[PDB]
């Protein structure tokens, strides 16, 4: 009733407060000293052209050497990047799917879509074939994203406002975290393994601690849809790219908004966003069909990475941090070094 | 009923209940790990070709 | 005069004024004409066609069919220059035989296969044949190049040049008597290929009236289009074949004993022989150039 | 230069390309329709014949229809519409009925104007289906058709506020140049429902031909 | 589980024209490349034939080249060998050995259970030196192979595999690649080495350890085992 409301009303005035105390000056007056990286060579070193429609989903294996590749023809295309060999495919039940996961074993492999229904394939079978280890039920709306915390504990993101932490094992929501008001497009997990981020549909992301599940932050300042999150490297901060053509980077210590990464010259929305191995760079793929990389630190426009015919949808680095791959939403995925 | 309202004060609060770094010194351990981790980013520095896996 | 035996065909060849009075200009203007529009629709094909759909490919060969034709037509041109003489040895003087001929197979077949595909496209809309790999159009059209190499590699084998009286010839058609399969293929591949055309223009002006398509424009202009395509190849590819079957009207009745009544249906066949490769300047234009897309 | 095992890994990548291929030839052999409604105008009734996503598939005359009814995802319609952009046709169903319901004809009209306005949908022609059209003479031989339109000049005959319907759903429609709005005063009777998609699917299809042919 | 089922067996008057069935049971036979394998009773094994998955690839070794023919049933996942012109050195066991080739992939994980065939009256030389060696449980010895042309490839893996013959039953993988050790066989078993030459540590070995040790290559066609290790005791 209206006493709530005005608590709420004078939290959020002085969270806004606090965020703008501990706020004195923007990083761009801290690094303006350090020398740009410059312009970035970019070439297309592979290009993998077995998928025949559109590419929605993709993830790089902890070997940095095969990465699985999710289209909209129902099929998971695990790829050996360096010869383009196709190790695997995957007959899908639903050939509608948005997300897709690669184990940090290799074992095991993640697959979701409009089905509500996250599915879990064993890769390493003494029977020589892939086969639906287990199917996850339980969202009321499409999964979007899905990332592998270890072998039997996975977190989805669904269309439903929440997220949820499964155990493959028994097949449950071990855990649900409910504190979007929108469809949750996105999510990130942190190098520790033990936080996530995920960014929704009311412009706002939110951090949640995976070992009991609540939203420990939440950050805001987008003014559209939110459609990609990542976590940076070291883990204190994360990107999100949204559908108002900006990139934004966000901490968890000062719990506010850092860089804007935005032009005039762009105005379509984000749909991927991913660091590199050492967070100089950020990559950002957008509807343009081309792939922009910019300085993390300088706000600048580093390199284009334009090979794409269609829209860009998923994108990828190694762990390694050896090359990236985007997956665009003609049939077929590049790899960039 | 109105437990949501409940629910919202309770998440404002323990959001309220919270450390707050200073945003420059938190950019300063940011590009601190950058240029101490930008020696081996291929990404970064164009990596010879002699052992990129990707040469082709 | 004249009757000149070629081979053993016991038979006579006519070279008058006329053909240098009339030929140059109109084959300069074809030769130019057809440099820039087949220029800019291979250019388009091979920097701005990312589609290259099943279609596309055999518009593709059609045009490079008919780029090989208009880049002939300077070593003829030369040859009418000096009232039928030729001075460039016996090699090139194959090759242009052959490059003329298979060349003007290669755009007839290719033609009557890009109206038959519009008809199975149109027609038959629920038919596997629409929808075909790059692969399999790659293979038959590369299957259909090697045709039209096969029914003409006959004359590349031959000392083609011929003492035109004091002077060089290399007419092939030069007009006499005995039967050959080359003229007989020349009217075959004129014939077959109307039938096919308008058959196939037919069925899709039929189907596509019958099913109430008439109303959106560009069914419409796709109507147009059909019959523009079918009207520019009768119109172009008749008269070189109805003066044929004039000389072979007149060979049979007469012989090529006395022929001073050849004497300038010859020079009009070379007129019409002018239509073939005036053609070529259309194939971009009602094909590829006025379509929709580019 | 590869090794055997390199040679063998080749010939297993071969293998999958070929599986791939032959099965990309067999599903772009089925025509796709997205089914769209209001949750009773019909959906079920027009599919009687033949948690999530729902799918059906059927046969008529050689050829396989796929119909995704969405159904109940009670999500964001824009984020996942653009998963469905390039199916052949989209069957809007709605029910003539519901003109005394709710104001519920203004909430079909609302979504026909969203999805037929879309950018995904720029080419994609809509197969229109009014149903419950015994319903619908019930309704207008005592309710006026006026209380739901208070801008008709008309009697309270079934003919003439049907056209009217269909008219004033059908100019709805921005791009009346690139697609088409196909309409069907569908009823229990018989498979002719059927056949008329299978007429509209066919259109469509001849069209996309043209348009491969670049001579559309 | 995987059931490899071989037949075709017994004796054999010299110069027939016999055949050798193998019926797979628990995998998905259709993919899986299948080694036809011999061994003479008192000698080592030695590799007389391979066909690939859907039979676009198929070798045979320059001893039986010409006379021996391989073939595939995938709709009843079965596996055949014909044999023409037979002699007497053909005498052997038989065993219709399973390889499935991709990135990461473990060949020659399953072996059949073999059959007897008794018949009347550029190679890379891969030598394991000594071949009986009295070993004790409880102890730890490195065995050793030695091959002729470096194993090592440019990609960077050494395409070399050993394996054990455990008295009475079929051969099993031990390791795979020299480094990677196969599924179910416990962490003692432990390779490396470097080109032409690789040994191996048992930490902790114990019983059920007895047999002969194979060491084979996989660099290119055809395959050579070495003449085993017999472990007594
Ligand atoms: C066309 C012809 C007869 C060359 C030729 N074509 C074939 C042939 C054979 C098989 C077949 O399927 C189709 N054609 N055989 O010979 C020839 O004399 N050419 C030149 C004229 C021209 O080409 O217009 C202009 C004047 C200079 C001479």
């Amino acid at each position: 009733l209206d006493q709530l409301r005005q608590e709420a009303e004078q939290l959020k005035n002085q969270i806004r407060d606090a965020r703008k105390a501990c706020a004195d000056a923007t990083l761009s007056q801290i690094t303006n000293n350090i020398d740009p990286v410059g312009r970035i060579q970019m070439r297309t070193r592979r290009t993998l052209r077995g998928h025949l429609a559109k590419i929605y989903a993709m993830h790089w294996g902890t070997d940095s050497r095969l990465l699985v590749s999710a289209s909209q023809d129902g099929k998971l295309i695990i790829w050996d990047s360096y010869t383009t060999n196709k190790v695997h495919a995957i007959p899908l039940r639903s050939s509608w799917v948005m997300t897709c996961a690669y184990a940090p074993s290799g074992n095991y492999v993640a697959c979701g879509g409009l089905d509500n229904i996250c599915s879990i394939y064993n890769l390493k079978t003494r029977e020589g074939n892939v086969r639906v280890s287990r199917e996850l039920a339980g969202h009321t709306g499409y999964l979007s994203c899905c990332r592998f915390l270890d072998d039997n504990q996975i977190v989805t993101s669904s269309g439903d406002t929440t997220c949820a932490l499964w155990d493959i094992e028994t097949g449950q929501q071990t855990t649900t975290f409910t504190g979007h008001t929108g469809d949750v497009m996105s999510l990130s997990l942190a190098p520790d393994t033990r936080l996530f981020v995920s960014g929704a549909c009311d412009a706002s992301a939110k951090l949640w601690d995976v070992r009991e599940g609540m939203c420990r932050q939440t950050f805001t300042g987008h003014e559209s849809d939110i459609n990609a999150i990542c976590f940076f490297p070291n883990g204190n901060a994360f990107a999100t790219g949204s559908d108002d053509a900006t990139c934004r980077l966000f901490d968890l210590r000062a719990d506010q908004e850092l860089m804007t990464y935005s032009h005039d010259n762009i105005i379509c929305g984000i749909t991927s966003v991913s660091f590199s191995k050492s967070g100089r760079l950020l990559l950002a793929g957008y509807d343009d069909f081309n792939c922009n990389v910019w300085d993390a630190l300088k706000a600048d426009r580093a390199g284009v990475l334009a090979g794409h015919d269609n829209r860009v949808s998923c994108l990828g680095v190694t762990d390694d941090g050896m090359a990236v791959a985007t997956g665009s939403w003609d049939s077929f995925l590049k790899i960039w070094n | 009923s109105i437990a949501q309202a409940r629910k919202l004060v309770e998440q404002l609060k323990m959001e309220a209940n919270i450390d707050r770094i200073k945003v420059s010194k938190a950019a300063a351990d940011l590009m601190a790990y950058c240029e101490a981790h930008a020696k081996e980013d291929p990404l970064l520095t164009p990596v010879p070709a002699s052992e990129n896996p990707f040469r082709e | 005069d004249h009757f000149l035996e070629i081979d053993k065909k016991n038979c006579c060849v006519f070279r008058d004024d006329f053909i240098v009075k009339v030929l140059p200009p109109v084959l300069g203007l074809e030769f130019i004409f057809g440099l820039l529009g087949n220029g800019l629709a291979l250019w388009i094909f091979c920097f701005h066609l990312k589609s290259w759909k099943s279609s596309r490919i055999f518009l593709f060969n059609l045009a490079v069919a008919d780029f090989l034709l208009i880049i002939c037509l300077p070593f003829l041109m030369d040859n009418y220059v000096r009232r039928w003489d030729w001075k460039f040895g016996d090699i090139p003087c194959r090759l242009m035989l052959f490059m003329l001929a298979m060349n003007r197979q290669g755009s007839i077949i290719f033609l009557t296969v890009v109206a038959v595909d519009r008809y199975f496209r149109v027609v038959h809309p629920h038919h596997a044949l629409n929808k075909i790999s790059n692969r399999t159009a790659a293979i038959i059209s590369c299957l259909l190049w090697g045709i039209t190499i096969g029914l003409t590699v006959h004359l590349l084998k031959k000392k083609m040049p011929i003492q035109n009286g004091g002077a060089n010839l290399c007419s092939s058609f030069s007009i006499c008597h005995t039967f050959q399969w080359h003229e007989a293929m020349f009217l075959l591949e004129f014939f077959l290929p109307l039938g096919i055309i308008l058959f196939c223009s037919a069925r899709i002006i039929w189907s596509l009236r019958q099913r109430q398509m008439d109303r959106h424009a560009k069914i419409k202009r796709a109507i147009t289009f059909i019959m523009v395509v079918a009207i520019v190849f009768v119109i172009c590819f008749l008269p070189s074949v109805v003066v044929r079957i004039r000389i072979f009207w007149l060979l049979h009745t007469s012989g090529t004993q006395n022929c001073e009544v050849y004497r300038s249906v010859d020079l009009a066949f070379f007129i019409t022989l002018s239509f073939t490769y005036m053609n070529s300047m259309l194939d971009p234009v009602v094909y590829y150039f006025s379509s929709p897309s580019f | 230069t590869l090794s055997a095992e390199d040679k063998a890994a080749v010939e297993r990548s071969k293998m999958i390309d070929r599986n791939l291929r032959e099965d990309g030839e067999k599903a772009a052999r089925e025509v796709k329709l997205l089914l769209l409604g209001a949750g009773e105008s019909g959906k079920s009734t027009i599919v009687k014949q033949m948690t999530g996503i729902v799918e059906t598939h059927f046969t008529f005359k050689d050829l396989h229809f796929k119909m995704f009814d969405v159904g109940a995802q009670r999500s964001e319609r824009k984020k996942w519409i653009h998963c469905f952009e390039g199916v052949t046709a989209i069957i809007f169903c709605v029910a003539l009925s519901d003109y005394d319901l709710v104001n519920r004809m203004h909430e079909s009209m609302k979504l026909f104007d969203s999805i037929c306005n879309n950018k995904w949908f720029t080419d994609t022609s809509i197969i229109l289906f009014l149903n419950k059209k015994d319903l619908f003479e019930e309704k207008i031989k005592k309710s006026p058709l006026t209380i739901c339109y208070p801008e008709y000049a008309g009697s309270n005959t079934y003919e003439e506020a049907a056209a009217y319907i269909q008219c004033q759903f059908e100019d709805l429609n921005k791009r009346k140049d690139t697609k088409e709005i196909y309409t069907h005063f569908t009823c229990s009777t018989d498979t002719k429902n059927v056949q008329f998609v299978f007429d509209a699917v066919t259109d469509v299809i001849i069209k996309n031909n043209l348009k491969d042919c670049g001579l559309f | 589980d995987v059931q490899l089922v071989e037949s075709g067996g017994g004796l054999v008057q010299p110069g027939g024209s016999r055949k050798l069935s193998c019926s797979a049971s628990g995998f998905a036979f259709s993919s899986f490349g299948m080694h036809w394998v011999r061994q003479a009773p008192e000698k080592g094994l030695e590799w007389v034939a391979y066909i690939s998955s859907g039979s676009g690839t198929i070798y045979y070794a320059d001893t039986v080249k010409g006379r021996f023919t391989i073939s595939r049933d995938d709709p009843k996942n079965t596996l055949f060998l014909q044999m023409t012109s037979l002699r007497s050195e053909d005498t052997a066991m038989y065993y219709c050995v399973r390889s499935i080739y991709y990135y990461g992939s473990s060949p020659f994980d399953f072996w059949g259970q073999g059959t007897t065939l008794t018949v009347s009256s550029s190679d890379i030389v891969m030598t394991q030196a000594t071949s009986s060696v009295p070993v004790t449980p409880g102890e730890s010895v490195s065995i050793s192979c030695r091959s002729s042309k470096s194993l090592l490839h440019s990609n960077g893996n050494t395409y070399l595999y050993w394996f054990l013959q455990r008295p009475g039953q079929s051969p099993q993988l031990l390791i795979y690649r020299m480094s990677n050790l196969a599924s179910g066989v416990p962490d003692r078993f432990s390779g490396s080495g470097s080109g032409t030459a690789f040994t191996l540590t048992i930490s902790r070995l114990e019983a059920e350890d007895v047999g002969v040790y194979y060491c084979m290559q996989h660099l290119e066609y055809p395959l050579t085992f070495g003449a085993g290790t017999k472990l007594e005791l």
